[PDB]
């Protein structure tokens, strides 16, 4: 069962979960010096650029071919103290993206220090032998 | 709309010359040939020759070759027809056809004079 | 027996495609700022890489080729940038008095016309003299005096080319950008359409070199074997024919005429560049062609011909009888000047069953190429004597057509389009997308772990 | 044996298939106001653009490094008939492209939903304890 | 303990190869026709295809999202004779870069063929039955 | 209204009015009295909703 | 940022930077001026005094 | 008027510099060399990096 494009923006967090490919498709796809020519070719160059802005992040957490990755980071109380019946099947990604964009910066960081530059390190030193 | 008006009767001496005129109205004139059909009192259509008005080259039918010359106007947006050295049989009513805006060639005359 | 499907990146899978084809030119270093090569253009790689595709059989089309129609909208472009930043000619419509520079000569292709003219100054008009051709200037009374003025004064407005850009055409390899492919047809007999046989791709094409050309190619290249016969509809007289040589024939044009450059200032930084005086003889350009060359290969042309025409018929061949201008004469760019030569020695002869032949040209300096109803250059006097030698290698002829019983069939030159220039250069050249996906069923299912 | 890119383009498929690594290289791989420079500008971000559109199908596919991958999805008869022999060993890649050219749609749309949606629900639940 | 943009450009190896995520971050993120609008259009387009350029070689050398990968190329010692107490204990990545200048494009024709042009066929053979 | 188009310069075309052919009226609009009435009333109502 | 225990050449003679800016404040230079008034007809015979 | 063409520049224009600030894109970065000393060319032994002048 497939709604569309944010077809579960207004679903609770765990139903839209399960339609995380319907965004991930449509999110990428004598002189042209005309005025829809510029605004085309420099949104097609914008387009890209927050693709692989994204797709950069991934890189550095380790979730670059996942959709749905599980990290090391311990998840602090003082970003949101609420359980998980009260975030997955109560609120939205909106409403939820609205209560920690006060943290989302600090937990970024935490997501590419924390693990993928301490299990790199480590990898390498496993597998030394 | 495409127009196409022709010049008035005309009534010339054997051996003279006339010319015909046909003025075209309602599309770009430089981007169609013209062409020039004759009828005989009483007969059937007999292609004459297409000009194209860009560069002007024509292409007159072999049984006219020497006789006709095609000129046109591309300020005033009107195709010239003139025959020198009229024969008894000339008499006929001379029509200049334009090929149709669809199918991207020639040979199916929509529009007449 | 149980089928699943499975992903496979990289499977040899294209579709008939049209995109922005880009240039590449070798690393020709020099005078320079040529319209083409202009200031930059992608370097073209040390080493092409030509693959042959195996057992491929491949659908072609010239004559609905989306190449034509990019490359011919890019030489009209790249023309307009290259008069942008020179010298317009808007005052160069006074009323011209003109006589004649026939130097005393008793019964001329050039007149001398005098006039005033407007200097670095406003109030202050100058009085100067200028050697101009005859094709280039028209009677203003037809009443009829000797009072003259230019010929596109009344219709177009004019714009005096740049002496430093020169319209030398230098080789263009067009190039498809990375995930398209050009396929190449090498099939040494393949006709205009249909499919062909031996297929290979490239990532750009050969050396292309854009020669503006009528009735005649020049700086062409030959087809292998036997001359083709190129049409869109042999059964078509409004359609054209492009024959392509297989023995390149020889033609070389001089204009013995020295001509001098006589700079005269028409405004602040404004230098109009006009025809001074010719130093020596009076003499018309012309071109020399091998009349055993010509008569060899014409033969060689009607033995094709009769393959779709009969195998017995006759042939015969005439000057262009309709047209004016460009379109009836062999025009063409050599050293700056633009020839208007007439063909009529070449197509005179008819078919059933060292002495070379010379062809009278005129040159003008207001041309208005590429049916451009609206700008006119001038091309400014190219100084010194003139000399090209050019390689002959294609035709474009036109039927006669009418009601005759498939008795006689006659040819004319003609050049109606610039298009078909273009065509005999990408006629084995075919744009297509590279798609890499492709599912398939196999035994192999993924672990659900 | 190598034969170029696009070289195994009238083999059979099994033929073609061996030589995927060749077409994955070739796939990538005063003013500046001129008509050529306008050109490759645009050519450029014309090639990137259907080389990340590739890369990210594959993403959400959960093919991403590889190059022959395999899938959850069972090949419905509906889309083709022909047996193992006769597709492996009778038909190349072009005319087989054009056969299931109808429903490439309706696959790419349950190669993504019926696999690595529910795989990476089911991976985070599996590695729950 | 972060430093910032380029912070460990002169620490040891050792100690700058524990900060990639630094230096990886800051490598992506009427008229236009403006002398500054055309710069920052040219600008932005270079920026991705220099990103591209080093995600497309990690991609034939198996490391698209490991930020350090082990491969299976042995060491020549035609390359540097120095031993790992005096490479990363002693060179920084700039020096080091130096030495290895005149070796790295044959490293990496090499990273290219000796493991994943070698181990995709054998994945193929081994994951086969 | 006729064009009376003259040339200005080389390739510049000034087009200016010609003699009016026929009668001299000056341009005009229309529109239905009633339904201008009807559709005034509408907005009227409407408009009380803001003002008492 | 500072970079400690790093020692860069420099050339301000081979500097890009300026060859840059310099044609960067000329092609503002330009533009700045196209939509001005050119004072072309201000070629007039000027007949002149003393103050 | 005897050899270029002249442009009155507009009167809303004005001349006064005020800084501006050279930056590089992504991907690139600008050392400053902070040597008190340094003269024109060699190595500088303080290297500083900044995104713009
Ligand atoms: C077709 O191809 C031929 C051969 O490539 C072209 O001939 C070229 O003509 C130009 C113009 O004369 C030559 O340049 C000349 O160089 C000499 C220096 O030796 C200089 O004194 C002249 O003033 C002129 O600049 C050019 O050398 C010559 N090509 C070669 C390879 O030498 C011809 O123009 C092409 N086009 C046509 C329409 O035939
Ligand atoms: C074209 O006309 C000009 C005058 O506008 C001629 O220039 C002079 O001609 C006389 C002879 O008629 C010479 O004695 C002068 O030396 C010429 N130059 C000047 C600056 O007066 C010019 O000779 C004419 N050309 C032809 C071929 O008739
Ligand atoms: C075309 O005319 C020019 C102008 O006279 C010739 O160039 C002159 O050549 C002689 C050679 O004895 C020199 O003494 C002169 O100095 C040259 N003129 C100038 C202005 O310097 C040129 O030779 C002629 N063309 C040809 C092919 O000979
Ligand atoms: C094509 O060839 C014909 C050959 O006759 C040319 O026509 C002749 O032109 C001369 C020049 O005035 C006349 O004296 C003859 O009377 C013409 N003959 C005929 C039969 O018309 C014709 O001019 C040539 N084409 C062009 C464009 O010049
Ligand atoms: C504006 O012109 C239109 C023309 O259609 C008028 O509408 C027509 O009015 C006549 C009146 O007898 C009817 O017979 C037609 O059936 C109407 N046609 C349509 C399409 O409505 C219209 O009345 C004119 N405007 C005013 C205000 O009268
Ligand atoms: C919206 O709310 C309704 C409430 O009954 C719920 O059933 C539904 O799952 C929610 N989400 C939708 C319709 O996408
Ligand atoms: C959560 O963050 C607060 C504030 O920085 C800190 O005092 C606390 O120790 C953290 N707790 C955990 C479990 O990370
Ligand atoms: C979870 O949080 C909600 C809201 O804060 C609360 O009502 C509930 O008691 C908590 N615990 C459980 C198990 O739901
Ligand atoms: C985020 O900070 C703003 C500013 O103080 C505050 O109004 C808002 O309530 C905060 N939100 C959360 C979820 O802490
Ligand atoms: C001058 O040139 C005209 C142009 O054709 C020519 O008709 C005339 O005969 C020439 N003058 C003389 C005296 O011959
Ligand atoms: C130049 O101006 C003078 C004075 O008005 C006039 O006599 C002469 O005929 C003019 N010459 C031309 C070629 O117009
Ligand atoms: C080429 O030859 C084939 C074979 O008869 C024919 O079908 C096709 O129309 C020809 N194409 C042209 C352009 O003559
Ligand atoms: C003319 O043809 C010969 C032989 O094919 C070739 O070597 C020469 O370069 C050609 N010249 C031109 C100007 O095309
Ligand atoms: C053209 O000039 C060349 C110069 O080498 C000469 O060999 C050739 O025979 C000439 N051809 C003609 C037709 O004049
Ligand atoms: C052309 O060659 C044929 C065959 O030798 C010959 O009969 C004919 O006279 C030649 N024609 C010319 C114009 O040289
Ligand atoms: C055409 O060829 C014939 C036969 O050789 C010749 O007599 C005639 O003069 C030629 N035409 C011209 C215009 O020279
Ligand atoms: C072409 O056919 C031959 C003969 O069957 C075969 O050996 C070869 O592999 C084929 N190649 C392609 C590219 O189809
Ligand atoms: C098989 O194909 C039909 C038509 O394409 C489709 O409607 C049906 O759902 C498919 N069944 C399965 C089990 O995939
Ligand atoms: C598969 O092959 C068998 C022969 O072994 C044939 O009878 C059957 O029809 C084939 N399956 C198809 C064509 O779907
Ligand atoms: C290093 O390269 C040389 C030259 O190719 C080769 O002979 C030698 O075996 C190589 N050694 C190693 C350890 O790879
Ligand atoms: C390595 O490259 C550097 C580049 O400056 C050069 O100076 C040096 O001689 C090269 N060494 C060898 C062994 O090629
Ligand atoms: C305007 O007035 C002139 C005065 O002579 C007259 O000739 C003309 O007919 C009038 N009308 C137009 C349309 O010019
Ligand atoms: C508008 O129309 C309504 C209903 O037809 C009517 O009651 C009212 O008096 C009209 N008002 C005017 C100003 O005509
Ligand atoms: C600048 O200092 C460097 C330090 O190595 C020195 O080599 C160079 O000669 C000096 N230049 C001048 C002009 O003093």
């Amino acid at each position: 069962v497939f709604l569309g494009f944010l077809g579960a923006a207004g679903s609770t967090m765990g139903a839209a979960s399960m339609t995380l490919t319907v965004q991930a498709r449509n999110l990428l796809s004598l002189l042209k010096l005309t005025v829809w020519g510029i605004k085309q070719l420099q949104a097609r160059v914008l387009a890209v650029e927050r693709y692989l802005r994204d797709q950069q992040l991934l890189g550095i957490w380790g979730c670059s071919g996942k959709l749905i990755c599980c990290t090391n980071v311990p998840w602090n109380s003082s970003w949101s103290n609420r359980n998980l019946s009260e975030i997955w099947d109560n609120m939205t990604w909106l409403q939820w993206d609205k209560e920690i964009s006060n943290y989302t910066q600090i937990i970024y960081g935490l997501l590419e220090e924390s693990q993928n530059q301490q299990e790199k390190n480590e990898q390498d030193l496993l597998a030394l032998d | 709309q495409v127009q196409l008006v022709q010049s008035g009767a005309e009534v010339k001496k054997p051996g003279a010359s006339v010319k015909v005129s046909c003025k075209a109205s309602g599309y770009t004139f430089t981007g169609y040939y013209m062409h020039w059909v004759r009828q005989a009192p009483g007969q059937g259509l007999e292609w004459m020759g297409w000009i194209n008005p860009n560069s002007g080259g024509t292409n007159y039918a072999q049984k006219f070759q020497g006789r006709v010359t095609m000129t046109r106007d591309t300020s005033i947006s009107t195709a010239y027809m003139e025959l020198s050295r009229l024969r008894s049989d000339d008499t006929a009513v001379y029509y200049c056809a334009r090929r149709m805006r669809s199918q991207d060639r020639e040979w199916d005359f929509q529009h007449w004079g | 027996e149980n089928l699943w499907v499975t992903v496979y990146y990289g499977v040899p899978v294209w579709k008939d495609a049209e995109t922005t084809l880009f240039c590449a030119s070798d690393a020709k270093a020099y005078k320079k700022h040529n319209v083409w090569a202009t200031h930059a253009c992608v370097p073209t790689d040390p080493n092409p890489q030509e693959i042959h595709l195996e057992n491929v059989t491949e659908e072609f089309n010239m004559w609905k080729n989306n190449m034509v129609e990019q490359m011919h909208t890019d030489i009209i472009s790249l023309w307009d940038q290259s008069l942008k930043p020179c010298v317009k000619l808007t005052p160069l419509c006074v009323t011209l008095q003109c006589t004649n520079v026939t130097n005393n000569i008793t019964d001329g292709e050039l007149k001398n016309c005098s006039f005033n003219m407007t200097t670095e100054l406003r109030d202050k008009r100058q009085k100067v003299h200028a050697l101009f051709y005859k094709l280039d200037i028209v009677p203003i009374n037809e009443n009829q005096n000797t009072s003259y003025r230019l010929i596109n004064c009344n219709t177009a407005a004019i714009t005096q080319a740049c002496p430093k850009v020169s319209f030398e055409p230098i080789p263009i390899h067009y190039c498809a950008p990375a995930g398209f492919a050009i396929l190449k047809c090498k099939d040494k007999k393949f006709n205009g359409t249909g499919p062909c046989p031996s297929v290979s791709t490239v990532q750009c094409t050969h050396g292309i070199k854009p020669v503006v050309s009528t009735q005649l190619l020049l700086n062409g290249s030959l087809a292998e074997e036997e001359v083709m016969i190129r049409s869109e509809d042999i059964r078509d007289n409004a359609k054209n024919i492009l024959v392509q040589f297989n023995t390149p024939v020889q033609i070389n044009c001089t204009r013995p005429n020295n001509n001098t450059r006589k700079s005269i200032r028409i405004g602040p930084g404004q230098w109009f560049y006009a025809t001074g005086d010719i130093i020596g003889d009076i003499r018309q350009a012309h071109c020399n062609v091998s009349k055993a060359t010509w008569n060899e290969t014409l033969g060689k042309v009607v033995k094709q011909l009769r393959k779709h025409f009969g195998n017995n018929t006759i042939i015969r061949f005439a000057n262009s009888s309709g047209g004016d201008l460009e379109v009836t004469t062999h025009s063409f760019n050599c050293g700056g000047e633009f020839f208007y030569c007439d063909t009529s020695g070449l197509f005179n002869s008819t078919w059933i069953s060292n002495d070379s032949i010379t062809l009278p040209c005129r040159i003008k300096q207001i041309i208005n190429m590429w049916q451009r109803i609206g700008q006119a250059m001038y091309a400014p006097p190219i100084q010194g004597v003139i000399r090209c030698v050019s390689n002959i290698t294609g035709l474009i002829l036109t039927r006669d057509g009418g009601s005759t019983d498939s008795t006689t069939e006659t040819f004319r030159p003609s050049g109606g389009d610039m298009r078909d220039n273009w065509r005999s250069e990408l006629y084995k050249y075919k744009v297509v997308k590279i798609e890499p996906l492709g599912v398939a069923p196999t035994r192999c299912k993924r672990r659900v772990v």
